[PDB]
């Protein structure tokens, strides 16, 4: 139950991260439980969310366990709650702006 | 008034990992690229092969835990880096 | 060679093991069952580490063989397959009837039962062919 | 500490151009050791395959990577199989086998880097019925499902990645998913790009130029790996792919590596 | 070849002498016994290296598969052995006398070769039975 | 099929009880360098082959630990037994009998033989 804030247009980055230092993978999710970003194995991908143009990470932290997730062009309608999924910590942040 | 047996010659399992060995029909003359691989890291096919079916046993498996699928992994890494060489890398080392 | 016969154990698994134990008998018999071409210089050195990467195999089903037949004989009897020794089978080690063991259960149930206890016979299996010598 | 120096560091090796032909390698247990095929045909993967024979090597596995399809793979034998750790999760790579190759003819016809995959029409659309099939097993066989493009991401996982020859194909397989499914030939266009994402680690990697000749691929797809998208209901599934383990999680799934134990202790009535 | 290939061929002196000048040697013999050119010099090295290696390691699996045989009917390693299995007097009707004083074992061999498989299904199964009990 | 078994082998209270518990191109350098680690295994475990017939015709086969039936004589090192096992490496037995391994080898041929027709009886 993390808090992060935003004002509008700026690059916030959230973060969930594990122990290994191997690469595992992640994924990231909204509230009603839409993909927003995933890792498969050594490459990236989306999920058909509305953050779908705008979400991005960071590809070279993923060697080191940590995951970020970072969103351009912050609006309105993307206050939620998004969860991480490493293997099975589920954590929870929420966004505002 | 039982006494202990010991019997040599029973079909017993036990849940363990361990280094598969590679196995594939490779030329050693040929410039292809698998054929290279597979003469310095493998070893011919099996001539007679072995298979037995089991009557009346159940099993239970899994697919998406399996500890061979990461010894595929590991020897295809070994292939297309020995196999592929590219003009320029760029590896992110991350001090 | 020999490594056929170490897979050819399993063809009894499934069974009970008062027939496995007689099936085995009849395994006792079913265990007991070339490149030649122009080498060039280039293939001489190739297939030679095809050569030695089969033979460091069937050395080693011969070593296994021999640590198999090393750890039995410890236990008195070396070369026996059926081998009772004169050790008294405790209670303690997951007590059940004589009929509801040899024919009502599989091999692998075995592996199931007495794991926790198995360590605990191979001391005694040593002890008593040590006392008894 | 937070925003540490990573330096992208660049090796050059001596790079020509060879060939690349993938041949089956299958794995072989070493001595004491032996591998359980699992010989159902309903089997999911999971669960007490109820058939069990004891092999010692598995057969000839093609090591062929791939994303979004699973070419020259191995087929099924009764229907079209789908497999996933969790379905009901929405964030898992739900694997597909196919009982019937679909062929995909592609080649590099005579710019340099284009090139086209041709693939049969009817015997995709047959084979993307089998799938709405069974896929309605695991829903209510309604809430119509609606095939679609890839979401985005790398241009190794929204397109149809493969290597055929030496040079490094990235297929639009946006006419292969486009259908809805209520209660002649079809062409890819292709690129050769040669600046990579690789697979193995993360990196990028640069190649040579392609090849002056013609490029042929004859490869029999029998794979997809499809995923879905949990709203609040259609059930769209994206397709994509690019974890390479699940393109070996495909072919080594009837298998199991176990040890042999041949000393049994017993109770008898002996003396 | 230079390992358990000798004793194989060493076993077959004194065939033509009696069954008793046989058995005195039996436990007797097996206390006793068990180029400036680089290109030559490679070669010796390493195929005809691998090629005396298969023939070593076949010795060793033949000889294995000898002792594990006599291992099921209850010897295993003693070079002289005697079983449980009464000896059927339907088996050449010979006098003992008249066998161990003036025959070959070639000569005795071809005598009792008709049955020989019906003699080795009883020691394995007189093993079953004493193991058994 | 051990033609080292070593471990260390000093103390022998620690080498009799360990004893039971242990023992229970550049394709030129490594295809001429891997027939000798072929012909160290293949020789040790012919080796053993030809000792376990050694010990077979003394009966004791197959049991690494053995004890038999054939006493000291007195020209073969009459040291305490209690210090034997007390301060000594296995090292210092083979310099301590010297000449009396030959004859111990005799008698415990004898010892079975004798055995073999006693039990014949
Ligand atoms: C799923 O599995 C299938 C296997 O069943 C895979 O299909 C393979 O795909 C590869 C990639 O294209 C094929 O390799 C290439 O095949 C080209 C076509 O060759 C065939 O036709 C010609 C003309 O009729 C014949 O001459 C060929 O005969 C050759 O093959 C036989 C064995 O079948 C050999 O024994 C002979 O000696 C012949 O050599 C075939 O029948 C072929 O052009 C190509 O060879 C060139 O390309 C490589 C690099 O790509 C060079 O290293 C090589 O030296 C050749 O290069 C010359 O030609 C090119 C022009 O293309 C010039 O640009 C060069 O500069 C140079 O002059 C190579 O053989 C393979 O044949 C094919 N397997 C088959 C059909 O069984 C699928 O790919 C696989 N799916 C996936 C996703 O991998
Ligand atoms: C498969 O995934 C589903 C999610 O789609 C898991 O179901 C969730 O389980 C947790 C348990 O902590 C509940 O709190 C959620 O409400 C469940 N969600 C749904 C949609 O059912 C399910 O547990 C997963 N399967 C396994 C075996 O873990
Ligand atoms: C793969 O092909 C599809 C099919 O054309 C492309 O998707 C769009 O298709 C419409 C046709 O209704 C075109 O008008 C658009 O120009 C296409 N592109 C976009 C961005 O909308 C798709 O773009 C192709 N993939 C790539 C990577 O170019
Ligand atoms: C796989 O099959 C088992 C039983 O065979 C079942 O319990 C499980 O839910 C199945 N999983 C999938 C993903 O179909
Ligand atoms: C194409 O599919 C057929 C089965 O219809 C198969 O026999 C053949 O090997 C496949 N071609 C490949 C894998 O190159
Ligand atoms: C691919 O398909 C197009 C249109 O159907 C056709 O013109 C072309 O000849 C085909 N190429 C091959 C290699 O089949
Ligand atoms: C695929 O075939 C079905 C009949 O099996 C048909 O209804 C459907 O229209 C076909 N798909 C397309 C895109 O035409
Ligand atoms: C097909 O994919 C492209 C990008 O991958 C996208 O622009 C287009 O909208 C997709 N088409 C559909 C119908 O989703
Ligand atoms: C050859 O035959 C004679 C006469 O029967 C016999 O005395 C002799 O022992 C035989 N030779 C040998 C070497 O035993
Ligand atoms: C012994 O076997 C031979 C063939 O090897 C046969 O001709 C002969 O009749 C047999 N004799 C007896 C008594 O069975
Ligand atoms: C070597 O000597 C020390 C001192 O007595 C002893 O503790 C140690 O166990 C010895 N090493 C071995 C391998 O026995």
């Amino acid at each position: 139950k993390k808090v992060v804030l935003g004002k509008k247009g700026d690059t916030v980055e959230l973060t969930c991260t594990a122990s290994q230092k191997k690469s595992i993978q992640f994924h990231w999710k909204n509230s009603n439980q839409i993909k927003i970003l995933g890792n498969q194995g050594s490459f990236l991908t989306k999920g058909p969310s509305k953050l779908n143009d705008r979400a991005d990470s960071r590809r070279s932290l993923w060697d080191q366990g940590n995951f970020p997730l970072i969103i351009k062009n912050l609006k309105i309608e993307d206050s939620d709650t998004y969860i991480c999924e490493v293997e099975d910590q589920k954590e929870e942040v929420q966004l505002l702006v | 008034n039982l006494w202990v047996t010991v019997y040599y010659g029973v079909p017993v399992w036990k849940d363990a990992e361990t280094t598969l060995f590679c196995a594939s029909d490779a030329k050693a003359y040929e410039t292809e690229k698998h054929n290279v691989w597979a003469t310095h890291a493998c070893v011919p096919t099996d001539p007679n092969p072995q298979e037995i079916h089991l009557e009346n046993v159940t099993e239970e498996f899994n697919m998406w835990k399996n500890n061979m699928v990461e010894q595929m992994h590991t020897d295809i890494i070994s292939l297309w880096d020995q196999s592929l060489k590219p003009c320029v890398k760029l590896t992110p080392l991350c001090v | 060679g020999i490594g056929a016969v170490f897979l050819g154990f399993l063809g009894a698994a499934g069974s009970t093991m008062g027939a496995a134990s007689m099936t085995l008998t009849v395994q006792a018999r079913n265990l007991l069952s070339l490149l030649r071409a122009p080498e060039a210089q280039q293939h001489l050195l190739k297939l030679t580490v095809w050569g030695i990467k089969q033979l460091q195999a069937r050395v080693l089903a011969v070593e296994r063989y021999l640590r198999d037949q090393q750890l039995l004989g410890i236990w008195g009897c070396s070369g026996k397959l059926i081998c009772c020794t004169n050790v008294p089978w405790n209670s303690s080690w997951s007590n059940r009837n004589l009929s509801e063991i040899w024919d009502n259960m599989t091999w692998l149930q075995w592996d199931k039962e007495i794991s926790n206890y198995t360590q605990i016979i191979y001391g005694l299996l040593e002890e008593s062919q040590n006392q008894q010598e | 500490y937070r925003l540490i120096n990573c330096n992208t560091s660049a090796i050059t090796q001596a790079c020509p151009k060879v060939s690349f032909e993938p041949i089956p390698i299958h794995y072989c247990a070493p001595a004491g050791f032996a591998i359980l095929k699992c010989k159902d045909k309903k089997f999911n993967g999971t669960g007490p395959c109820p058939s069990v024979s004891t092999v010692q090597c598995t057969h000839g596995i093609k090591p062929v990577v791939s994303t979004q399809l699973l070419l020259n793979g191995s087929l099924a034998e009764e229907e079209v199989m789908i497999r996933s750790e969790n379905i009901t999760n929405n964030a898992k790579n739900i694997l597909v086998q196919f009982n019937t190759p679909v062929q995909i003819n592609c080649t590099r016809p005579n710019d340099i880097r284009q090139a086209h995959c041709n693939v049969s029409k009817a015997t995709w659309n047959e084979t993307l019925g089998k799938v709405v099939k069974q896929l309605r097993k695991h829903f209510g066989n309604n809430t119509i499902i609606r095939f679609a493009n890839s979401s985005g991401g790398d241009l190794e996982v929204t397109t149809h990645s493969f290597n055929c020859g030496g040079e490094f194909f990235y297929c639009n397989t946006s006419g292969l998913f486009n259908s809805t499914w209520i209660s002649d030939s079809i062409t890819l266009p292709c690129r050769i790009k040669q600046i990579i994402n690789m697979w193995q680690r993360i990196g990028q990697a640069m190649y040579a130029p392609p090849i002056q000749g013609v490029i042929r691929c004859v490869s029999n797809i029998t794979g997809l790996i499809l995923t879905r998208d949990g709203g609040s209901t259609t059930e769209t599934f994206r397709p994509g792919g690019g974890d390479m383990r699940d393109n070996w999680r495909s072919e080594l799934y009837k298998y199991k590596v176990v040890k042999i134990e041949p000393l049994g202790v017993a109770p008898t009535r002996c003396k």
